[PDB]
RNA sequence: AUUUAAAUAAUAUUUUAAAAUUUAUUGAACUGUAAUGUUACAGUUGUAUGUACCAAAUAAAUAUAGUAAGAUUAUUUUAGUUGA
């Protein structure tokens, strides 16, 4: 992030930096999502129930 | 009528106590004494042989009844007390007491003269009383000590049965026609959550602050019709 | 202002004691030599109004 | 003991309204607590003092047909839930009919 | 109501003005305003500075049987305002300590007593009836103790 | 701590505008001390002026009269 | 902080460095008691610090 | 002579203290109404509330009831709520503050100390020197008394006579003093000496912001818990021993069968003035519960165990909802709007009273009904004052008008007639709510749940194939659908019409309904 | 949050530190009273706000028992 | 309060221009109604329009002119960095 860059930049000038650009800030291939929508916040302990 | 108030002492001369004091009387009678005076006990007899002692001991009751809970109610921080002793005697007397634990209680008997109205008998006696206390609290040792516990002493006229008629219930309204300087910041500082727009609301002051766009809209309909 | 102008005042005005603040601070403290700390220190005035 | 509590020992500072604005708000003849206003200056003062009377008649005193003793329309400020903004309104005498019976006419009046 | 509204209704801006004031205003709101020149805070109120045998006039014409102390202060809303010697001077608070003040100066001795009276000592009467509330607080004795 | 530079010179640079033309002038203090309170009364039209001279509102108020009413 | 309220005893610095000068100078005699007046008269204070 | 007239000083008649002036500003300052004293019982009131039938039966909590009593601001409530433990309804928190008589009407709940499970009840603190009858009722009723003291204020005599009165019935009683951490030991030394002196015993000390003596009052009340529990055997021990009457083998059924089963929380709701209390009142047969004109006349939950042709339940009476626009003025009924919401979200049934009188259930009425509806509480309607409505075709034609205006399944809320005085349909309101609950409970079947699907398909996106109930207390619906993009979801008319066709067709009538839509993966 | 608590989180603070007591949280030997003194300001500054308010029923009973005492 | 300065002076702050809004007032000779050319009804508004720009007309005003834009009067000069 820009606190961590910056900090790091500024402080340790001769840093070496291990990063994959390709693969930063994604989440695994091997990971599924689901974002379900709630009409109301009370149905949330419901879908929950459900899920378990 | 009033609860809370610690009970009097159910002696069989504290009549005075347990009787309501119209705030009326109270007024009439106000009698300052040396506050370095402590306690004042009247101790009289129930019934008398002699006619003197008799009167004496009229006399005696008359000046408690009228001149006893006026002192403690004016004083606050002298303990006044009248008791009635069922034994033939015709010496009724007085005993004062004082702030200072080191000084010797004095005591004041009733010496009625030959003649005398009743009213002028207990003028008298208190003026034998008052000139006593103030010559105790003048030979008081360490008056600085004394007023330091006269400050650390509790108000001794919370059992007073008073009965405020007009004058109202509060110390406010019974002052109402004064202006009193002795406030304090702190208490008087209101603590509410918005004390500003309540003060404003008490008073009808606005804060140099804007009129209401209802405001205007209402007056501007008014105008219309 | 009467000690920096006595001009104005032919009479000893009666001079007001000051307040609790500067009773406490400095008119009766004895480190710094208030002018009130004999008043303070008397007893006689404690002991009966007259004194 | 606990920290969150001012210690005995402890004075904090003044704070409030000092005692020379509460007396001059006294000597003006207000309540002592009168001090907390949002905003004051001199027409404000002049203003809140209560020498001058902002009231009024519905009709001139060679017009007034009803009997107003000393009663007249004032108008009494409301700040809002929020002190930002204030709404005023008129407010006017309780007239009741009197319906009297006087002596001299014998008939009621 | 204009001025409920806070409309600007002046002869000068719009030839207009409000219904519910008063044509004439004997003081402006800033007259009214500025109380020093009002009340006694330190302005004096009586010029007239009147010589030993005018004051010794003054008090001649003073009646017997009076009393500083029944004179009681005006309250604020009233114009501190000293007369001269006009009639009953000694009626006027303001008037008549200006002119105790006056015979202090020239050294003329002030008759009429003191404003208060400071009981040093417990002395008959020893029971007096206040039904105002106010002798009892102002006693100089109970100063006397509080300040103690 | 020192609040940022940065907020400093736009405080004092809020505290300096009003007399821009004379350099000389010192930016005006955060709190008001006792030769900027006096120097009003100082001044000779306030010289004049009794009641406003040597901290008249600094001071705690005067003693009220023995009887005081307001009606 | 350092609020000004009502009543706080805020005095002007007076050097005691300065007071020796003055009266090694000649402004003000040692043979009288020395006060807030003498100093003004003898112009080692200046009005704007007199609060 | 020259004297000036007497006149106040401060002008417009304001005063000079700020707290004179509150209390003249009133209700938006202070929330908090002032203690309510025992309400004037006509001699023919006192003849119809005798001649009233109990339509539940009322169960006497098997383990040890203790009663907390004293006068006000003693502390009371505080121990209450501390040693309180409610493990089935959070929130249950009662009212505490610095004011006079701010509980209202006595409440009662399960406590434990350390592991002894009792009961302990809270009573309204003495006022006028005659406690409330209710407060009588429930002390009567509780088998030990402790009786709190503060320090902070002398022993009055209401609480002697209260001790007299204690004594009169042989209640066992045992003295606490409250307080203690505001005195100091030599202090200490005095109250306690004349606390000793004044007849009952050593006083317990204990001090509420320190939950100081909790351990040591456990001591004092183990003696009485065990000799409860022996009695309570004992009693057991008979009742086998007798069941061969009849009577005694259907209370040893009952006994088992709640236990074998589970209470079911009816909560009762409404506004400041409907009338719920009186209606809780008429239900358990007597004034449990205390009933004024004042509008909020009870300001903390109660609950009151109870049977109903053999269904167990606990009648819960709220204090009320008010609005917005009220509460922000005056947090506090704020505050017991809050405390009731909370009962109200944990209820598993939900009776909405609203007075007759008006003609027609409010707004607010409505907003409460489907806050519950969306809670998803089985919501009933109950209009009271039917006994003093005028026009009764009138009132049931508006009501049914509103109910049929409403847009959610509140439309299929069932609207019943109520009086409290009169005493009219309690039985039928029992009923209904009984219905509604097991129609809460109610389970429907999958194939059912196809077939239905398929004919409203075929009767009237991505579509779906599977349609199955998963949970039982709430019935909620798992619709899947034949897409894979998630946000491809059903319109919210189409999952309403299906909400509506699920109630027409199974009978979840005043029976919320939940759906879920999934998606395949 | 809380909507009318009688305790603002300032009080709800105090009195959850207060209900500490070390005479529970430990033990004090006999010998300990005469050379040790764990709860010395702590103690000292619970004293000065017990004193910091004053309570009818102590001060009317140490009144009393004087009263007796005097005669 | 161990412990170094100073020339107490204030008033000012481009310019043109916001769909503006506010206050007060007039207009039914045009137009639109009712009445039988005339009368009555008008800007929190009368019946698309209300006198050849309907967010009308007349009079007053310099609104956060700012996060619109434009203009802005004195050649021959005399010192640091051109994307941080
Ligand atoms: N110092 C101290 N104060 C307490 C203690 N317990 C309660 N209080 C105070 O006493 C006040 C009264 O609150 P409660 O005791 O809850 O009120 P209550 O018991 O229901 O009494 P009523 O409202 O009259 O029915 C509270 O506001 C607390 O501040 C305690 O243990 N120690
Ligand atoms: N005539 C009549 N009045 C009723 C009936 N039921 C309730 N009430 C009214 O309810 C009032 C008593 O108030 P409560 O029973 O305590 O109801 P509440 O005002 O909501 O009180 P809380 O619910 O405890 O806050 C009485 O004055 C009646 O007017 C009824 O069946 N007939």
């Amino acid at each position: 992030t820009r606190k961590l860059e910056f900090v790091v930049g500024k402080k340790y000038p001769d840093a070496v930096t291990c990063i994959r650009r390709q693969r930063m800030h994604r989440p695994p291939g091997t990971l599924r999502h689901r974002f379900l929508p709630v009409e109301r916040e009370r149905e949330k302990m419901d879908t929950l129930q459900h899920l378990l | 009528p009033f609860k809370g108030l610690p009970k009097p002492k159910r002696q069989f001369g504290n009549e005075a106590a347990e009787v309501i004091w119209p705030y009326a009387l109270l007024l009439e009678r106000v009698v300052k004494v040396h506050p370095f005076t402590k306690s004042i006990y009247v101790y009289y007899a129930q019934r008398q042989s002699t006619a003197r002692g008799k009167l004496a001991a009229e006399i005696a009751r008359s000046f408690a009844r009228e001149f006893l809970i006026p002192i403690t109610f004016h004083n606050s921080q002298v303990y006044t007390e009248a008791e009635m002793l069922l034994e033939y005697s015709e010496t009724p007397w007085v005993v004062l007491h004082s702030l200072d634990n080191g000084q010797k209680p004095r005591i004041l008997p009733v010496a009625p003269v030959e003649g005398t109205p009743a009213h002028t008998a207990v003028e008298q006696l208190l003026a034998e009383v008052v000139q006593g206390c103030e010559a105790l609290g003048a030979s008081v040792a360490d008056p600085v000590t004394a007023t330091r516990v006269l400050n650390e002493r509790p108000l001794q006229n919370q059992y007073v049965r008073v009965d405020y008629q007009w004058f109202g219930d509060t110390p406010d309204e019974r002052a109402s026609h004064l202006v009193r300087w002795e406030f304090e910041p702190e208490q008087i500082e209101p603590k509410i959550r918005h004390r500003t727009r309540h003060v404003l609301d008490w008073l009808n002051y606005d804060g140099n602050l804007p009129t209401h766009r209802a405001v205007h809209v209402n007056a501007m309909r008014e105008k219309a019709r | 202002y009467q000690e920096l102008h006595p001009e104005e005042y032919p009479i000893f005005m009666d001079q007001e004691l000051p307040e609790r603040r500067g009773l406490e601070s400095l008119a009766t403290n004895p480190s710094k030599r208030g002018w009130l700390t004999r008043w303070y220190e008397d007893s006689s005035k404690y002991a009966h109004p007259a004194a | 003991f606990s920290t969150f509590a001012l210690n005995p020992e402890t004075s904090v500072a003044p704070h409030g309204p000092p005692r020379g604005l509460v007396n001059r708000y006294v000597s003006m003849g207000l309540p002592p607590w009168a001090a907390w206003c949002n905003k004051v200056n001199r027409y404000s003062l002049y203003r809140m003092s209560g020498v001058t009377q902002r009231s009024f008649l519905p009709k001139p005193p060679q017009e007034m047909d009803v009997i107003w003793l000393n009663e007249r329309v004032r108008e009494r400020v409301r700040t809002s839930r929020q002190v930002q903004n204030v709404y005023r309104q008129l407010k006017y005498p309780y007239v009741k009919t009197g319906i009297h019976y006087s002596d001299v006419l014998d008939h009621w009046v | 109501t204009p001025m409920m509204l806070n409309i600007q209704n002046m002869m000068w801006w719009n030839g207009k003005r409000n219904l519910y004031r008063a044509t004439y205003r004997e003081k402006t709101w800033y007259e009214i305003s500025r109380t020093g020149a009002f009340t006694k805070g330190r302005r004096p109120v009586m010029r007239q500075k009147y010589s030993r045998e005018a004051l010794q006039a003054a008090l001649a014409m003073v009646p017997p049987g009076f009393e500083v102390a029944d004179v009681p202060r005006p309250p604020q809303r009233i114009l501190a305002q000293s007369e001269g010697i006009v009639g009953r001077w000694y009626s006027n608070y303001w008037t008549l300590h200006s002119m105790r003040y006056q015979c202090l100066l020239a050294g003329v001795e002030w008759p009429l007593g003191e404003r208060q009276r400071p009981r040093t000592n417990y002395d008959e009467p020893f029971f007096f009836a206040d039904f105002e509330e106010s002798k009892a607080r102002r006693d100089y004795r109970s100063r006397w103790i509080n300040v103690n | 701590r020192p609040i940022e530079p940065q907020y400093q010179r736009l405080y004092m640079s809020r505290l300096r505008i009003r007399d821009h033309s004379n350099k000389l002038r010192q930016p005006m203090r955060l709190r008001a001390t006792n030769a900027d309170i006096g120097s009003g009364s100082s001044s000779i039209e306030w010289e004049r002026a009794s009641n406003r001279k040597y901290g008249a509102m600094l001071a705690p108020p005067k003693r009220q009269d023995f009887e005081f009413r307001v009606v | 902080p350092r609020n000004r309220y009502e009543g706080k005893l805020v005095f002007s610095p007076l050097r005691l460095s300065k007071l020796l000068w003055a009266i090694d100078t000649g402004r003000i005699n040692p043979n009288e008691v020395i006060t807030l007046y003498h100093l003004r008269q003898a112009n080692v204070v200046g009005e704007r610090e007199i609060v | 002579s020259f004297n000036l007239p007497r006149e106040r000083q401060i002008l417009g008649g304001l005063h000079a203290d700020w707290r004179t002036q509150m209390k003249r500003s009133g209700s938006i300052l202070n929330d908090i109404t002032p203690a309510l004293p025992d309400t004037k019982r006509t001699e023919e009131q006192r003849r119809r509330v005798a001649g009233w039938r109990p339509v539940v039966k009322l169960l006497g909590d098997q383990r040890l009831r203790i009663a907390i009593v004293g006068r006000m601001n003693s502390g009371k409530s505080s121990l209450f709520n501390l040693l309180r433990l409610e493990p089935t309804v959070p929130g249950r928190s009662n009212v505490v503050r610095d004011f006079d008589g701010i509980t209202r009407d006595s409440v009662e709940g399960q406590a434990q100390l350390e592991g002894m499970h009792f009961t302990i009840i809270d009573t309204p603190g003495m006022v006028q020197g005659r406690m409330v009858e209710e407060a009588f009722r429930t002390v009567e009723t509780a088998d030990a008394a402790i009786f709190v003291t503060a320090v902070d204020e002398d022993i009055m005599p209401e609480e002697l006579s209260l001790m007299q009165y204690l004594h009169l019935k042989h209640m066992p009683v045992v003295l606490l003093a409250n307080k203690m951490d505001l005195i100091q030991e030599e202090e200490e030394e005095a109250v306690l000496d004349r606390y000793n002196s004044l007849g009952f015993g050593n006083a317990i000390p204990f001090s509420a912001r320190r939950k100081s003596g909790l351990e040591m009052l456990a001591a004092v009340l183990e003696p009485l818990y065990h000799i409860h529990a022996m009695h309570k055997v004992e009693n057991d021990w008979d009742i086998e021993d007798l069941a061969m009457q009849g009577d005694e083998s259907a209370m040893e059924e009952i006994r088992e069968r709640n236990c074998s089963d589970r209470f079911i929380r009816i909560a009762i709701v409404g506004r400041t003035n409907s009338g719920k209390s009186s209606l809780v009142n008429r239900l358990v047969g007597f004034e449990r519960n205390r009933a004024v004109d004042e509008k909020n006349s009870t300001r903390d939950p109660v609950e009151l165990p109870c049977s109903y042709k053999g269904r167990k339940l606990k009648l819960i009476d709220t204090a009320g909802l008010a609005r917005h626009r009220y509460r922000a003025d005056r947090d506090f009924i704020g505050r017991i709007h809050g405390l009731s919401v909370n009962e109200i979200r944990f209820a598993h049934v939900v009776i909405v009273v609203f007075d007759a009188t008006e003609g027609h259930p409010n707004k607010y009425d409505m907003a409460v009904l489907h806050s519950v509806a969306a809670e998803g509480r089985p919501f009933l309607l109950c209009a009271n004052k039917w006994d003093a409505v005028l026009d009764q075709s009138a009132t049931a034609e508006a009501i049914d008008f509103k109910i049929k205006r409403q847009v959610r399944e509140v439309k299929y809320s069932n609207a019943v007639v109520v009086s409290a005085h009169t005493g009219l349909n309690l039985t039928l309101l029992m009923d209904q709510a009984l219905e509604l609950y097991d129609k809460w409970n109610k389970r429907v079947r999958r194939a059912e749940l196809t077939r239905l699907w398929r004919k409203m398909e075929k009767s009237v996106v991505a579509r779906i194939g599977r349609i199955t109930q998963v949970n039982t207390r709430p019935p909620t619906f798992l619709l899947q659908l034949q897409t894979k993009n998630d946000s491809n979801t059903l319109p919210k008319a189409l999952q309403e019409m299906m909400k509506n066709t699920l109630v027409e067709e199974f009978d979840f009538r005043g029976v919320p309904i939940r759906l879920i839509q999934e998606v395949k993966d | 949050l809380k909507l009318s608590p009688d305790r603002t989180r300032n009080e709800e603070i105090q009195d959850r530190q207060n209900a500490f007591v070390w005479s529970d949280e430990h033990i004090f030997r006999p010998h300990q009273h005469f050379t040790h003194d764990p709860c010395s300001w702590s103690r000292s500054l619970e004293q000065s706000m017990k004193k910091q308010r004053k309570l009818s029923m102590v001060e009317r009973l140490r009144s009393l028992e004087q009263r007796q005492l005097e005669e």
